[PDB]
């Protein structure tokens, strides 16, 4: 039961800082583009 | 490009984000049902 | 009008999202009344 | 209250879930209008 | 500029947003504790 | 600590709707700017 949740919320987690900060990459990225 | 390859970011953690909405409704119901 | 409707569609999950949020928040605020 | 709880979350998960899906139809679309 | 302006929200708001899902799975945590 | 979580909760939520009354405008301007 909680043992999988605790795994599954730190798993899901993990992803989306990942995701977050390669969007946050992009986001700068197309911002200076955005000057070209 | 830049601007859709933005968005194929932002949706993959839209969609993370609602995995862990649903592990957090099925957590709240499991303590309800202790209760 | 693909890139601007695609911004529309990712609003409007963010804005479900938030609905469900508040829809747990109001559940842990019930057990949490009772629990403790 | 908890069924009635239950009915809204099951409610905005159907909305979410439907416009999640939309979103990954017009990624796609975008994507290909792009590439092609 | 309006696009990029508009993805730098959207970007800020799933921010936030995962934020307060930090703070349910905290509270979820909590409860558990104290239930089980 | 739950005392502290419930204002958390308020000061995120009270962000979010900021940010997502701001999209919802940024949404507005982009359509109509794609017409003219």
């Amino acid at each position: 039961s909680w043992e999988t949740w605790e795994r599954e919320i730190e798993n899901y987690t993990r992803q989306i800082y990942r995701i977050l900060e390669e969007s946050q990459e992009q986001q700068d990225r197309n911002e200076r583009d955005l000057l070209e | 490009s830049g601007i859709v390859q933005q968005q194929n970011n932002l949706l993959r953690a839209i969609e993370a984000q609602q995995h862990l909405l649903q592990l957090t409704v099925w957590g709240i119901k499991q303590l309800q049902a202790r209760i």
